[PDB]
C-alpha cells in the first residue's frame, strides 16, 4: 500500500499483512 | 503519462484493498458461525 | 477517453470497497457487543 | 469487483457477497 | 485539469479505504485473541 | 467518503467512523 501510495503522490504532483502494507 | 501511471499505481492499489477486505469477511464470517456453534 | 473510462470504473471500484467495508464494520462491531453483553 | 477490475485493465492496455465479488 | 483533479481525490477515497481495513484487521485479531484466550 | 464521492461525480459529469463517512 505504502509504495503504490508515495508512488502516485510524485505522479500527481509532478500475501500477509505487513507486506499488504509495504506495497 | 503521469495520468495513466496513476491510474495503473492506482488499479493495485484497489486490488490490495479487494484482498483485505475478502480476507476481513472471512474471518468475521468465521468468527460469527464460531459464536453459533458455541 | 480509456483515462476517463478508467476512472468512471475505479469509482464503482471504490463504492463497492465502502460498501464492504461498512457491512465488516457493522458485523465486527455487533459481535464486539455479543462479547461485552456475554 | 471483477467486471470492473476486467474493463480497467482492458482500458489501460489500449447487494451481497457473490454480487459483490462479481461486479 | 477534471482528470487529475478526480485522481487526486480517488487517492484520498484510497487512503481512508486504507485506514478502515487496517481498524478492521485490529479489531477482527483482538476478537480472534479474545476467543483463543477463552 | 461522501464528500471525495460528490466531488469526483461532479469532475467525471463536467478519524472516526462518523467523519469518515462525512469524508
Amino acid at each position: 500500500x505504502n509504495n503504490y501510495t508515495s508512488l502516485i503522490h510524485s505522479l500527481i504532483e509532478e500475501m500477509t499483512w505487513m507486506e499488504w502494507d509495504r506495497e | 503519462n503521469n495520468l495513466l501511471r496513476a491510474i495503473e499505481a492506482q488499479q493495485h492499489l484497489l486490488q490490495l484493498t479487494v484482498w483485505g477486505i475478502k480476507q476481513l469477511q472471512a474471518r468475521i464470517l468465521a468468527v460469527e458461525r464460531y459464536l453459533k456453534d458455541q
